[PDB]
């Protein structure tokens, strides 16, 4: 696992889908939202570049990559909404919102 | 995604399995003690 | 005093208690067979010379 | 004094602590098990007066040596 | 500072190399695949192999050699599969008894040994041919088969030196600890191999091979961030990674190689390890029988004060005999 | 106390625990099997009075 | 999740009944055991 | 009292119960054959001298 | 999901009946055993 | 009582029962031959002296 | 798996096979008892 | 990959039953081994 | 990092766990000392 | 308890389980086969009273003062 | 005095107290059996002559 | 965690259990003292 | 329970099975051949009363 | 992978080959037993 | 009673039965030749001194 | 898809016939064997 | 049963079968040639009543 | 990948070659047994 790495052996795993409040999962989620939105931005820039230069088999892959980047982002947005709902109902949670 | 309900449910099994495991090991030790005491 | 059961699951309670009783009963018998001379006197009654 | 923890992830603290205790416990047990006095798997049934005690002195005959002669 | 010791980001390609460069006769065996573990340390592709006629025959001849050795080892523990694994490093297939000289020995007393040695030797020669043909098919120089010929030369002296002294008993037993027992006893029989000057030279090149690969490995990793591991392009189109590599060693020890010529230093140090080795083996027991006394004659041996002094009657008393045959009877001593 | 399963992935702690118990159990069984007192495969049918004991102090 | 108070009250009644039953049977067992081999 | 079975799977109950009975019955017969000296007296009845 | 209340209610009736059947057979077994080789 | 079979497969139930009976019968006979001294008396009757 | 009507059919044969097997075994034990009684 | 709670409940029925059946076989094997050559 | 409230709540568990563990170890040494004292 | 299979891929579980049981079974057989008491391939036909037993603690004096074997 | 329990959890408290009582009682009995020579006198009473 | 009114209800039972446990143990020691006095 | 073959690719299982059975069969045959009692190549023509038996306990 | 029909068809052969293998193994064991019993 | 065969393949059934019958017959003959002293008496009838 | 009910019902008739034919031949064999060398 | 060759490539199976059988045949001949009873190159002409058996002569 | 009818053709050869080999090996054992029986 790329994010928790070796610590996954000891069962720290802050990527897993979470619906109770957890400041550790909320921290991971806020970090990964920013990275994946930048990654979606880069993916659609790369599509625009390769469409402009017109190379057909590359346009196909750039669109396929962009769709995957959007899907991976959408998972983190779903995680963000779960945690933000749990934040509002849980005492001592963050005051700044997730997502 | 995981709720606190699921955590409380899992914790009950974890405590129960731990206790059952400790029960069996306690009987095993008393059998071994009855057979050949180590003190 | 029943309120101690609230939020527990009955199968968790019955398995925990069931484990404890099985362990206690086995330990008590293994102990008792060493203190009372039984089944040793039963065995000696029907033993072959 | 609790402010010590603000620097640390508590999950990682616990994993660090358990690993320390597990190593320390096994070291102390294997040291004792390798001793004569506390080799309890073989000699645990000995009473405290019967258990081994390290020698308050060695002894020899005068012509004996544990080591061979040599410069 | 990044050490470049392992690769945090690998890339896959869905079509692949592993389909060879244009190669003509023979066949590419298997389909290429990636190992993520191989990709951590080196290039990830684990993939297709070429044999041709010489590679196929080499594997057949070599497999038979391996079977003969293993079956004899397994027979030597009475076919016990537990003792076969438990005792494996002490087991051997052992050369013939000395009294046969070069004559064919009985099957269970070295006949299987000479058979395994023959098929292993043929298998090694067929593998050399397989490598030679492959280097030419890929349109490469012949450096690798001649480097491998140096290893084969040393190996062959474990046949020729027994031939020259006149007995197959002197050959190396097939077995993990048993061949190390032979290695020690060879030095004992011939009066301490440290004083064999070609053995001393062979060590000088074995150590030098480690010195060079440590230096060269480290050097290229130290400039790898500047593209220094693209060694062919640094040879044809010298970059700053090559220049810095030359200047480091020049400024350190006063002289330097080039990105090409360091590989010649590497090639000759490795090749001379086994070449000087083989010469030393061939000289042993044929020209010199006691290397320490050859050292005394040629002034190699440092003097030490005497640890004991013999009287003349002790000099006659303490001579032994040369070792003979074992007693072929179980004497009764009763009268 | 059940809140630790939000801090730690149950899926991964369970695997680690099963592995830890297996190793510790095998270690203790082989330590005993290698002893004199508890070489139970050879001597398990001896009574407790008959089983070996590690040598005592000479008390002198 | 888990038992409500109304379930807990119901569950408690059986738990008490079973516990008292088990203790009664064990009380007979000890009376028989004492009649057979007194231990004090 | 029947409420204890709610949420269970009856095949798992019968599997568990049947497995407990087999092991308990086997242990009891090894034990009883020991104490009561039977079938040892059966074997001696029909043994050839 | 798992077994419903009404399934459990009739399962219990058979489980009780089976258990009593077993205990009856075991009672005859012990009565025959006691006749043959009494153990107290 | 037939509802215990609901959800089961006849071919599993028959396979499991048949396997049990094969094992149990062979265990019982090999035990019984040890206790009853038969076929040993049969073999002794037709043995050549 | 089996429906409630299939289970009703299957159970009828199971009862029949079981009782028939126990009848045959009872005759076997009567013969065995008359031949070499074990108590 | 998917794995629904009914699939898990169906799998648990086989996994438990297979496990217990194996333990039953092993129990008979120990019954045979003990009657041949007890280890205590 | 974490709010002061959480570091305090955590410190309460760490102190209590440490002392509970040291109590159990104290009994273990009491038992060991009863069986074979080392001074 | 069935939800453990929601948590783990059953294809991974069963393969790990069968591999564990195979290795454990092999180990226990080979441990027994190397013992004297349970060297069943050589000595399996011995009765339980004739099977080997690992030697006791000594005769309680644990001391030597013998008499010869008869000539 | 009840105000000590607020902020605690009943099941944790009862687990800690229950584990204490199990351990203390077991230590006390095994100690007491050593000192009072019981059940050793019980064992000698029914032992084989 | 537990509230002030829940703690009040908890405390009543906890005292009841503690006093009952001590009472039974008091009887046990009176019996033990009669059977084998230890001073 | 043929649906076992849906969760496990039988192409993989049959290769794993045949590999296991082959190795285990050979291990058992060589364990027997290595023993005194079942060294059937040298001693297979001996009768069951003539075949070796491993040593008993010394009092036996 | 397989359709369920393929699994049904495959399983019948797999059961048959297993049973055939066990039959031959059982005869092999009883031949070996009659030649040289191991218990 | 026939309905047990439904969903089976008759080639599977006849293979399984045929294997069992070959097995059981051979085991019974290997066993019977041990107990009944036959063909051992046949071999003695025609053996050369 | 395997054997239908009508196939199964036809198959069953041969299976019964063959089984009884086998039992008949075996009964003859046992009668002959008993008269040759009785075993009880 | 022929569908086994759909599941596995017969071009792979036949090479594996040939390799397995050749090695097994080689092993069995080596084991026999290594024995005393079946040392057939040296003793194949003996005739069965005077071929070796793995037993010790009576009365030594 | 073969067609079903093509696999059926290969299976015919493969079974026949296997049984032919077993037949030859059976006669080899008949000769070996006549020369020097191993039981
Ligand atoms: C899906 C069906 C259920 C099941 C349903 C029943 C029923 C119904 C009965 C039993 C009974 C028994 N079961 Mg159950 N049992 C199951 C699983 C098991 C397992 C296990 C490892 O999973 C074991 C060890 C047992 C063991 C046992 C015995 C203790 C007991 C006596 C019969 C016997 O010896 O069967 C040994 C069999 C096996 C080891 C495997 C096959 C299991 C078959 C299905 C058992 C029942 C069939 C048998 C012919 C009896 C039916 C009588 C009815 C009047 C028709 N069962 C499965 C999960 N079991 C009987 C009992 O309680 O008698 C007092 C009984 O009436
Ligand atoms: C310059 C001196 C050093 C040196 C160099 C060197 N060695 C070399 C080379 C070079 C340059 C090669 O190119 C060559 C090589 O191939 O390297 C990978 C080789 C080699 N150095 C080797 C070993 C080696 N080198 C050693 C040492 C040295 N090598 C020196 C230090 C040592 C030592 C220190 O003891 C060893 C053991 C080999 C790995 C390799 C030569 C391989 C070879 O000849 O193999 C012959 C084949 C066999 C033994 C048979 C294998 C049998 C299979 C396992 C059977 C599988 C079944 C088979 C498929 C059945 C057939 C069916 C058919 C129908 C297909
Ligand atoms: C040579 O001698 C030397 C070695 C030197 C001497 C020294 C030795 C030393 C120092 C030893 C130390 C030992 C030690 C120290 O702590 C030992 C500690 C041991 C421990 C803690 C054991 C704990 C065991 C717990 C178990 C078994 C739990 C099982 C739980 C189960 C089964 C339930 C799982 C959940 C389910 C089923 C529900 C899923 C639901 C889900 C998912 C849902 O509902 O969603
Ligand atoms: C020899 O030396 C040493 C060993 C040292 C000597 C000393 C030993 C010592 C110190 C021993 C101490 C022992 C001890 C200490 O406490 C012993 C305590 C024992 C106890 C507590 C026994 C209790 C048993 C209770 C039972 C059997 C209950 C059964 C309940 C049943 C059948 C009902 C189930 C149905 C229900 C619930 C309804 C569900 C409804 C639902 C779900 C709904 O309605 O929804
Ligand atoms: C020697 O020294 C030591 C060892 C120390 C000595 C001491 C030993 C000790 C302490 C022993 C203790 C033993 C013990 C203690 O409790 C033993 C307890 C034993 C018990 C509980 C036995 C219970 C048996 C129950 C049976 C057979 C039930 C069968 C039910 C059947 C057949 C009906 C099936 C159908 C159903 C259910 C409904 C279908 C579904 C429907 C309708 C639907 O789904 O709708
Ligand atoms: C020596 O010391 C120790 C070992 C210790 C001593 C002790 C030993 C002990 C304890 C032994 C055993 C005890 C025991 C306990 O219960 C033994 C239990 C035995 C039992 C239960 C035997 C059961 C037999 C049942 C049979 C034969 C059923 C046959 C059914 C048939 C033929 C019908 C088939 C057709 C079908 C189904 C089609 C249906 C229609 C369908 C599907 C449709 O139409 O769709
Ligand atoms: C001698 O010295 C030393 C060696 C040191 C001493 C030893 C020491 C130690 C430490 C020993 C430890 C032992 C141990 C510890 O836990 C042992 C634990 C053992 C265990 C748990 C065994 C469990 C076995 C379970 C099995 C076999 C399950 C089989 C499942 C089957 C058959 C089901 C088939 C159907 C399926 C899968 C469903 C398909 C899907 C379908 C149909 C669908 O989807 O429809
Ligand atoms: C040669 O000499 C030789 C032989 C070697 C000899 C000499 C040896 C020497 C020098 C030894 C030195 C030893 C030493 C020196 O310091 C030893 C020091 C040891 C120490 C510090 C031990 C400390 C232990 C602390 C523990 C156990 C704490 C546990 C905490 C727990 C349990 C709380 C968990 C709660 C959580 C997670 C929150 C959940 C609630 C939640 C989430 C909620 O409510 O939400
Ligand atoms: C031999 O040498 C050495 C060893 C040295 C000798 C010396 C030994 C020494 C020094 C020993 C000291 C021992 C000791 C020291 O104090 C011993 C102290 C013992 C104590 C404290 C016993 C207390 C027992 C209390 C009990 C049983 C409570 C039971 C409570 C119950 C049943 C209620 C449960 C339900 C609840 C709560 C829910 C209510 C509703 C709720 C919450 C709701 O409705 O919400
Ligand atoms: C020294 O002694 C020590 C070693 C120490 C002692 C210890 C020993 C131990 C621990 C032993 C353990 C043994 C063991 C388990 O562990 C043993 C397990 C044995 C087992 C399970 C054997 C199973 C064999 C099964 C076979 C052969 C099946 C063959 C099937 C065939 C041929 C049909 C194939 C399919 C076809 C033709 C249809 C294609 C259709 C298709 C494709 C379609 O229709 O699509
Ligand atoms: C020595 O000590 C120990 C060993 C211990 C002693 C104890 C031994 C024991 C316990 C023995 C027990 C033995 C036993 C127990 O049951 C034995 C049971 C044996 C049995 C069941 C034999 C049954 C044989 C059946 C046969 C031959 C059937 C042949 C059928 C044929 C030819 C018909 C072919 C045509 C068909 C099918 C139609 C296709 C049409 C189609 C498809 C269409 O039309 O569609
Ligand atoms: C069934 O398959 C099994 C399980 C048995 C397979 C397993 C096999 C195993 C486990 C094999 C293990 C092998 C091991 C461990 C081998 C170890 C080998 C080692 C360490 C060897 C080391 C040195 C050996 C040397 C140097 C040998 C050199 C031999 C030479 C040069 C021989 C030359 C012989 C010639 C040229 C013979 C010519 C034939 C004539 C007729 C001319 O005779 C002179
Ligand atoms: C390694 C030693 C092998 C020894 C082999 C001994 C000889 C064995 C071959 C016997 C020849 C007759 O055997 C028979 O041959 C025919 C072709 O003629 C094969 O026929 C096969 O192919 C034909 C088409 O060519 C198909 O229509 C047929 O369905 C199929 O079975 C049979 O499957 C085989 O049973
Ligand atoms: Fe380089």
């Amino acid at each position: 696992p790329v994010n928790d790495g070796i610590w996954a052996w000891y069962g720290i795993d802050d990527d897993r889908p979470m619906a109770a409040w957890s400041r550790f999962h909320a921290t991971r989620c806020v970090e990964q939202l920013a990275i994946n939105r930048a990654r979606v931005g880069a993916a659609e820039w790369a599509l625009a570049d390769v469409q402009a230069r017109g190379i057909v088999p590359c346009i196909a892959k750039a669109a396929a990559h962009l769709a995957r980047a959007r899907a991976e982002l959408a998972d983190w947005e779903a995680q963000g909404h779960r945690l933000e709902a749990a934040r509002k109902v849980t005492p001592g949670a963050w005051t700044t919102p997730v997502i | 995604g995981m709720t606190e309900e699921e955590a409380r449910r899992f914790h009950g099994y974890m405590v129960t399995g731990t206790l059952g495991y400790v029960v069996v090991a306690s009987v095993a030790h008393f059998l071994a003690w009855s057979w050949r005491p180590w003190f | 005093m029943h309120r101690i059961w609230m939020g527990t699951d009955p199968h968790i309670i019955m398995s925990a208690l069931g484990s404890f009783l099985v362990g206690a009963v086995l330990v008590m018998h293994i102990w008792a067979y060493g203190q009372f001379n039984w089944p040793a006197t039963l065995k000696a009654k029907y033993a072959t010379p | 004094m609790h402010r010590i923890w603000l620097m640390y992830d508590p999950r990682r603290v616990m994993v660090a602590l358990v690993g320390f205790l597990a190593v320390l416990a096994l070291v102390i047990h294997f040291v004792l098990l390798s001793s004569q006095r506390y080799s309890w798997i073989e000699n645990g049934t000995l009473g405290a007066d019967q258990a081994p005690v390290g020698a308050s002195a060695p002894a020899a005959a005068a012509e004996m040596s544990p080591l061979p002669p040599g410069r | 500072e990044y050490q470049n010791l392992f690769t945090r980001v690998q890339v896959r390609t869905v079509p692949e190399p592993g389909i060879p460069i244009d190669e003509s006769t023979g066949t590419r065996y298997g389909t290429g695949t990636f190992s993520y573990l191989a990709g951590k340390f080196g290039d990830a592709q684990i993939g297709p192999i070429y044999l041709g006629w010489a590679g196929v025959l080499s594997l057949i001849f070599g497999f038979i050699a391996i079977e003969i050795i293993g079956l004899n080892m397994w027979a030597s523990v009475g076919w016990d599969p537990v003792e076969f694994i438990r005792q494996l490093p002490w087991l051997a297939l052992e050369p013939p008894p000395p009294q046969y000289g070069l004559r064919v020995p009985p099957l269970n007393q070295g006949g299987w040994y000479l058979m395994a040695g023959f098929f292993l030797t043929v298998s090694i020669i067929l593998w050399w041919i397989r490598i030679y043909r492959r280097a030419r098919a890929l349109q490469m120089g012949s450096h690798l088969p001649w480097a491998f010929a140096s290893a084969i030369f040393l190996y062959s002296t474990f046949f020729f030196q027994p031939l020259l002294v006149g007995s197959w008993s002197e050959m190396v037993p097939f077995g993990i600890f048993p061949h190390l027992d032979w290695t020690s006893a060879f030095s004992i029989r011939y009066g301490n191999l440290y004083y064999n000057p070609f053995h001393a030279l062979s060590i000088a090149f074995l150590y030098g091979s480690a010195v060079l690969f440590a230096m060269h490995g480290a050097t290229i990793l130290a400039v790898a961030r500047m593209g220094g591991e693209r060694e062919i392009e640094q040879i044809t189109d010298r970059g700053t990674a090559a220049e810095r590599s030359m200047l480091f060693w020049r400024w350190c020890m006063g002289f330097n190689a080039t990105m090409e010529s360091i590989h010649r230093w590497a090639w000759w140090f490795a090749v001379l390890t086994t070449f000087t080795g083989g010469i030393g083996i061939l000289l042993t027991g044929t020209v010199v029988d006691n290397w320490y006394l050859w050292g005394v004659k040629h002034g190699l041996v440092a003097p030490y004060p005497a640890q004991n002094q013999l009287t003349p009657e002790q000099q006659d008393l303490l001579r032994g005999r040369y070792q003979g045959t074992a007693p072929d009877s179980f004497p009764s001593y009763v009268v």
